[PDB]
RNA sequence: GUCUCGAGCCCUAGACAGCCGGGAGGUGAGCUUAGAAGCAGCUACCCUCUAAGAAAAGCGUAACAGCUUACCGGCCGAGGU
């Protein structure tokens, strides 16, 4: 698991709280 | 309708050359009441939203012709 | 190793020895797929290239007649087109269609007719500047294809300055 | 050509390739120059919007334009380099 892309789940979370399978990981969570 | 960038920084300087060197050659001088009066000017031209990144853009023209900010 | 190939509702392949016969409704492929410890089979509606070696030599055949059954699928639905455009400079061609073979006259001012022969079944048709080879074997009408712009080959003189013939202008 | 073996790195958080889509603005960087606007030459090579997008890597133009290349997204689906 690259640092990236970990940077990138955790910033689509903070867009949901307030690539397509990076979307469907972050909406699990 | 609204002229260029670089047409628009010759106004309130005094000089209309640039340089043989950029960056390390300083010849023009600006200030902070002389950046924010230049972005009033820039609207369907610029990207931006707020009012801070849009001064960031007028800036990256200046510092690589040879321009000091006080 | 095995690859399993879905022949589609349109289509329907008989097998005898190992030749392969392809029927639907654009036409009737028959071609002969054969190579070393490869065995082609049909399970009721599926194709099966199955061997029991994994070697590159073998791998490549295997390959090869997936590619040439796949091919002979769309043969039968929608069948092969390939583009043609005559192309004239100086001298006014002539390009007809006489009985199994398309033949070429005037061509750079040649007083003989160039003429070549149609490959099968294929069908070459006419309309004006523009021509069109088609059919359900690819192996008949690529070829066909090929012999038309092939038969403007020159190769004594400057082919940059004299650019008359056939040539493909839409390849499928 | 083909066979066997080991090694580092990438990959179902979807790799490699291919096909599609996108390839943005401030801005034609500036100087040189009648002109040069990614791409003659000198020097710099900076920041916005964003999922990406070079002060442009390769061609192309008298110059634009055009075509791509880095770079992002999609399709696909297994190993790849
Ligand atoms: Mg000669």
């Amino acid at each position: 698991i690259p640092e990236w892309k970990q940077e990138e789940v955790d910033a689509i979370v903070e867009m949901i709280e307030s690539r397509n399978t990076l979307l469907e990981r972050a909406l699990d969570d | 309708g609204v002229p260029p960038t670089a047409e628009l920084i010759k106004d309130e300087a005094g000089f209309e050359t640039g340089s043989g060197e950029p960056q390390e050659d300083f010849v023009a001088d600006l200030s902070v009441d002389q950046v924010k009066q230049i972005a009033e000017q820039k609207h369907p031209d610029l990207l931006s939203y707020d009012l801070t990144n849009a001064a960031k853009e007028v800036v990256g023209t200046c510092t690589s012709l040879g321009v000091t900010i006080e | 190793p095995r690859v399993e190939l879905e022949i589609p509702e349109d289509v329907d392949a008989e097998q005898d020895h190992l030749d392969i016969t392809v029927e639907g409704d654009n036409g009737s492929v028959t071609r002969r797929l054969w190579y070393p410890d490869i065995d082609v089979s049909v399970d009721g509606d599926t194709v099966v290239i199955e061997s029991d070696e994994d070697n590159a030599k073998t791998m490549s055949t295997i390959g090869t007649f997936q590619s040439h059954i796949e091919n002979m699928f769309h043969g039968v639905t929608e069948g092969w087109e390939y583009g043609m455009e005559v192309f004239y400079s100086h001298f006014p061609m002539q390009v007809n269609v006489e009985g199994d073979e398309v033949v070429i006259e005037n061509f750079l001012g040649e007083k003989a007719p160039r003429r070549t022969t149609i490959h099968g079944d294929t069908d070459v048709e006419i309309d004006g500047e523009e021509l069109t080879v088609s059919g359900p074997d690819i192996e008949a009408v690529g070829q066909t294809a090929a012999d038309i712009e092939q038969l403007t080959r020159i190769n004594d003189k400057d082919v940059r300055v004299f650019q008359d013939g056939v040539y493909i202008t839409r390849k499928p």
